């Protein structure tokens, strides 16, 4: 036990360089092989660079491993940027009887266009109504970047007895994903005229209406 | 006396 | 000399 | 081609033990430093064990010294974790990584997920989403589950193109609830049948619902 | 004993130390089994260098064994000879 | 066969090669003994250094003969396990 | 049968 | 099962 | 402490045959490279073999190639070097070497001396040299001897204060001849007797010369 | 098979600093080992330096091994002299599959004081005379450098039939000897008078006579 610190987030546009910096504290990072992860959404790691600069199967010479024992640190250089090098990057290091990991650093690809919303809303099933429950399914998918509100209303009035909202995550094409799930009874449900899912997204508002059948 | 030899080396006895 | 028995194992 | 298969993960009351264990092939497993690594859900990396070719050297970080312990069977291909007095900040998903010299990680593993909760395992209810013209959509609600995973498949795996399983959202309740949609043409609909099929191994649940509009 | 014989274990870059297995009931009774000195090697400039592990060398023997006397057995185990240094460069 | 079972061999600083000594009227009738690659070592950069030799690794094994089927012989052999690398300095 | 057992051998049988 | 003849051998 | 005590050295003719032993004691003789080095007489030291620890690996020098063969025995401690083919070129004192790694030597041994020529063994003829006050002095004439070497003792060996045994030289003849002396005090004579005792191996020859007075 | 060239011969007055260069043509000093090596009049070679630079038991810290690359060659030093360090000085390298030995250098320490001879010279034994044989043996020591000139003489008549004389060598004492035996018939030696052995060192001559009993 020593440790490893490495930049929270690192950006640039593509076709760009960028230097990802891993300073150890108490060793010399002469004496002790240091390695890269790359961890995409979902995904579990895998060896980018390993004894410092060696890169394996599947590494472009995009990707290259260096380092400096004169302010001891090892960095991870990536020339000609891809938008599919988006993901979280992880340095790693030793000594005689432990190992260190980084806490990391999330990679950005700036120049990436905006995508508006692909919100869909379902109401309850017939199952689960049957059931005496009743649950108001809100996807939202495809914005571009992952920062948006969901905003539930019955008519007019806004709920907020009910909501549950996942936060961003990535897709298999960069773009965020999201979901707002609202509780309610049968009789809540059957009682009120209409529902809304009002996403908000970079100054805009897209709503999706269901109303009992 | 009792003598124990591995599966081994029967092959190579027989 | 002696009487031998013999064993296999495996 | 190098594979490292982990399993042995599971919910687990706190005091409790468990054992991860990780199949390898694709190299000479007897001349191969191993290495168990942890990740908690939202967290990075951490290092939590390592053991030498031979088993003669083991290797422990601070917080499991004393109560983990790794375990390997040369004979038998594979790498063992022993975890007794499981706490809560064992939370994770343990990796099994294959190391050319002590601290060189070369090869990582899948994952398996342990779960140390006082909450017990609460098996889903699944719930047909009616489709929604160009192309429609139609789901599967993944209602209050604990602990996670989920295996939302459509069509017994047939049904790739299209589907999207949205990540789980943790509920007050401290439960879980997914949901899984397929974006299908319109014309398809009342000629081939949906059928998806969400699996809960934790709970055992095994649920084929079959999906039909709401006309 | 090659503690008498070759005294490789001391000018080894992978130096290890010599453990009596000793046992009466089997032949050979006494074995000399290699430990490793270090997890490190000895570079050139004669330091414990971590970029290379000395690792044990396994060899697996003949041997008899008998009960506690009308009974014998040919087994065969597992004994590490040495040390030799491992790189993950190649 | 550790050709199948360690990879040691080729990871080595002291990298050695096997070599079968096949005989059917001994047990066991193959035997595969390790003969160095080189007279130096792999260095750091990885080229061969001859500031210190690879070595081959003896050890005394029992083994049975027989005569060509009527007689038997328990004989100790010695056998190249492997190779490390010696150094002057200490 | 014949077996042939080294000298080393013969002090541990007996 | 055989008649076992045993020699040493220095 | 470690010793190497050479023996095989000879006169030979040419084309002839020669076995040199090295008695090796004080080290772990079968995990070290040996060395043969020579030196023409009047020259300087010229590497003629290396063998490894285990013999089997083999090294030598240009102009033994083909001719000379070593070996050596780590049962019995004992390296050897068998030449064959000698030409006049190979005549030499041989050393025996302990090498640590090949080309590093680190100890030596006394060396004995190998004479390839077409000219027989011609053993010595031994002379006293009468005593010539203070200090008196007396020896013994060791005349056309082949080869070289010749070993003049005073006493059987108790004699060792004042005795001085100077280098031969090598006669048109192609013989040598050298000559000790003692200082003796003058008081002395009469008294104790001085018999002088040469050696010359090569011929087998001993000569127990009484040197005394010329009065 | 390269070369190592290293100079003849090596001087310097007491107390001082001697470099004894060793210059190996193909292949780099670098890769291999040098060694270093001390060989006294008469005596065996031993161990001065090894491995470039280390010293054994019974080598003060007055001797010290060094290597240079960048003119390829190696260098032993004697800091502090002594009279006692006179002696041939080889060093000695490899490669993969020969090992190779300098041509030496010969030391010698400057200041050691001039030293006349101490000539002796015995007649023919009775031994030798009644062998029909006659020998005139003059052993000259303990002279100071070693350059002598021996003139044997019959009565005046100088004699240059018979006389064999070995060349200087050192002794235990840093000083040097020789012996000049000059053969005579038993005729020869009783027809003459007198015999001389004359050696000339330095621009002076001494004299040694002997008669027929």
């Amino acid at each position: 036990n020593f440790m490893l610190t490495q930049p929270h987030s690192v950006s640039e546009s593509p076709g760009k360089t960028v230097t990802i910096s891993c300073t150890r504290s108490s060793g010399s990072l002469a004496n002790y092989y240091v390695q890269w992860y790359q961890q995409r959404p979902g995904s579990s790691p895998t060896i980018v660079i390993f004894a410092n600069n060696q890169r394996p199967s599947g590494v472009p010479d995009r990707f290259s491993g260096s380092i400096d024992s004169s302010s001891n640190s090892a960095s991870l250089t990536i020339s000609g940027l891809k938008t599919e090098d988006e993901a979280d990057y992880y340095c790693q290091t030793y000594d005689p009887y432990s190992v260190v990991f980084g806490g990391g650093t999330k990679l950005t690809v700036l120049g990436q266009p905006k995508a508006a919303p692909s919100v869909t809303l379902f109401p309850p099933s017939s199952e689960e109504l049957q059931a005496n429950k009743a649950t108001l399914v809100c996807l939202i998918s495809d914005f571009y970047p992952g920062a948006v509100t969901v905003a539930w209303k019955a008519d007019s009035s806004p709920v907020k007895a009910g909501v549950e909202t996942t936060t961003p995550s990535k897709q298999s094409n960069n773009k965020y994903a999201a979901s707002s799930y609202l509780s309610l009874t049968p009789e809540q449900w059957k009682s009120h005229r209409s529902y809304s899912c009002q996403v908000t997204h970079e100054g805009s508002t897209v709503e999706k209406t269901v109303a009992p059948t | 006396i009792h003598v124990t030899i591995p599966a081994d080396l029967w092959d190579w006895i027989n | 000399t002696v009487m031998v028995n013999l064993n296999i194992h495996n | 081609e190098v594979q490292l298969l982990e399993s042995g993960g599971g919910l687990v009351q706190p005091g409790g033990s468990l054992r991860l264990s990780c199949a390898a092939s694709g190299f000479t497993f007897s001349s191969y430093a191993m290495s168990w690594v942890r990740q908690a859900p939202g967290k990075g990396l951490e290092w939590v064990s390592a053991i030498s070719g031979s088993g003669g050297s083991t290797y422990y970080a601070d917080s499991v010294k004393g109560r983990f312990t790794i375990s390997r069977d040369n004979s038998k291909n594979t790498l063992y974790l022993q975890m007794n007095s499981l706490r809560a900040e064992d939370t994770a998903v343990y990796y099994c990584a294959r190391d050319l010299i002590h601290g060189v990680t070369r090869n990582w593993g899948q994952g398996t997920l342990v779960t140390v909760s006082s909450a017990s395992t609460k098996g889903p209810s699944v719930f047909p989403l009616a489709p929604s013209g160009g192309t429609a959509a139609l789901g599967c609600l993944v209602k209050d589950y604990f602990p996670q995973p989920v295996t939302v498949s459509w069509n017994s795996g047939a049904l790739t193109s299209g589907v999207h399983t949205f990540p789980a959202v943790l509920q007050s309740s401290g439960l879980y609830s997914l949901s899984s949609v397929v974006t299908v043409p319109s014309s398809s609909l009342g000629t081939q049948t949906y059928i998806c099929n969400v699996n809960h191994k934790p709970s055992n649940t095994k649920v084929d619902k079959k999906v039909e509009p709401k006309s």
